[PDB]
RNA sequence: UUCUAACUCUGUCCCGUGAUCCGGGACGAGGACCGUGUCUGGUGGGUAGUUUGACUGGGGCGGUCUCCUCCUAAAGAGUAA
RNA sequence: UUUAGUUGCUGGGUAUAGACCCGAAACCAGGCGAUCUAUCCAUGAGCAGGUUGAAGGUUGGGUAACACUAACUGGAGGACCGAACCCACUGUCGUUGAAAAGCCAGGGGAUGACUUGUGGAUAGGGGUGAAAGGCUAAUCAAGCCUGGUGAUAGCUGGUUCU
RNA sequence: CUCCGGGGAGGCGGCAAAUAUCCUUUGAUCCGGAGAUGUCUGAAUGGGGGAACCCACCUACUUUAAGGUAGGUAUUGCAACAUGAAUACAUAGUGUUGCAAGGCGAACGAGGGGAAGUGAAACAUCUCAGUACCCUUAGGAAAAGAAAUCAAUUGAGAUUCC
């Protein structure tokens, strides 16, 4: 699954960056703890244009 | 010496009575059977 | 109450095994059904669906909030 | 080697609830194994459909089953055991 | 290089259909049966009368104490004899029977792995079986009924006026 | 039984005659149309049950004794409303009201499963045949239907049936 974080991964990257990851990681683990989200362009575009700063305001 | 019929009305009517016919497809397909031939008397 | 796919209808369906010297003999070919729960954001919760690993793929492909809904529109208890 | 978040529990507690089913929640023990779908090798009288020749001094056992030469074959040809 | 066809009607033959008529043992699908019988489950009932005398117990003998022993009690047992009841070893009779499995005279068990009433459970390549391929409604090396079905038969029989 | 229309001398259904009481020109019996009444079982629907039976509850009116009249009381699906856990918002759950469905019946339609006897002069591929049979579910018909179709002179022009 191609997915953009919504926090810091050790490993992955940190804070909107889109990175291909293993179905099973993203369906089970992130996206329903609220770690990343998918790729889809809906999302990228609801992202990107308003809650970026509002993601990046949020150091913890 | 003691024959095949034994006669006892409650188990009659409990094998082979109208309601027992009725509780099962096959049961209700036999009295559609009998009806269809024009049995004057359905069951036992 | 069958093993049916709730995202795509997938069923059982009947085949026939071939031998060597041709003899056919009937059979099914099942689908590859199973349990599983997903978080639902929009009410908070864990739905469990029975489905195939390509309602799976539908899943990832389209959200889970659209499959969802598709489903109650077409009037399933979801 | 380790972990938990998929998944398992014919383990404990709570609610529906007056309930040793079931569902939801909280724990605990396991855990990417087990198990299931498709494909594939092995085993498989458990079960199923069938086959298992003819001649013959009755049948079985024995022998024979196609081709060449002589006799039986009665001075043309053909002629059985 | 062969130089009269064609379309109707009638008749002989052939082919596909049940194909001149009657006759299997079978195979398959869906239903009906444990009121008989096999095993099991729940709840009730039955077993005249008479014998034998296990364990245990008490008392007295006997021992340094045991041990051992006698008498009296006691009432065990897939114990004994024997009616009801449940069976079925021998013989006569019966064999178009009184009876589609019996009568008569004898025979076995008879407090138990016993007999029995009522109501339930198991259904056909299945059930059940202290096991005989036994029983599963007078039917069992695969029940009965209705459908496929007018199964097929190189076989047997029959086939009508001059 | 009532009304409306027709009709004009007999009538009181049949087995099934007799008899009696009778009805009818103030229009009967009879024929056609529209209404009233319509016990119990049966999808049976208040609960139960061995069909034609047993036992109930709540309202309104009525009775003074131990009752009577009428109405209501099934399940599932949908909608509105109310209420409401573990758990704080909620959801699950629960109830009331309103609406709808269930069952039966010839053949024909569509869909889900699907044999064997037989023929091959044996038999396994094949045939029988998507036939028999089982299940679900419509309509007066159903299904199909307006080319990502055919054709091959660059032509035809949805589906169905002969
Ligand atoms: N129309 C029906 C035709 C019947 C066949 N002709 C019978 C036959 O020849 N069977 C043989 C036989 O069983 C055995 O070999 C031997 N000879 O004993 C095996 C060993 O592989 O090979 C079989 N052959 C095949 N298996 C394949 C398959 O099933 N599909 C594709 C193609 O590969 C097929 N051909």
């Amino acid at each position: 699954m191609d997915v953009i974080l919504l926090q810091r991964i050790k490993n992955l990257g940190k804070l909107g960056d889109k990175v291909s990851v293993k179905a099973g990681y993203g369906r089970n683990f992130l996206i329903p703890q609220g770690k990343a989200v998918a790729a889809t362009e809906a999302n990228t575009a609801a992202f990107e244009a308003r809650r970026a700063e509002l993601e990046k305001q949020e150091a913890e | 010496m003691k024959r095949t019929f034994q006669p006892s009305e409650l188990k009659r009517k409990r094998v082979h009575g109208f309601r027992a016919r009725m509780a099962t497809k096959a049961g209700r397909q036999v009295l559609a059977r009998r009806r269809a031939k024009g049995r004057h008397s359905l069951t036992v | 109450m069958s093993k049916v796919c709730q995202v795509t209808g997938k069923r059982p369906v009947v085949g026939n095994n071939v031998s060597h010297a041709n003899n056919k003999t009937k059979r099914r070919f099942e689908p590859n059904l199973h349990h599983h729960r997903f978080w639902l954001e929009s009410e908070k919760r864990f739905v469990r669906l029975r489905l195939t690993t390509k309602g799976m793929r539908i899943i990832d492909k389209l959200g889970i909030e659209k499959v969802v809904a598709d489903l109650r529109a077409q009037g399933q208890k979801i």
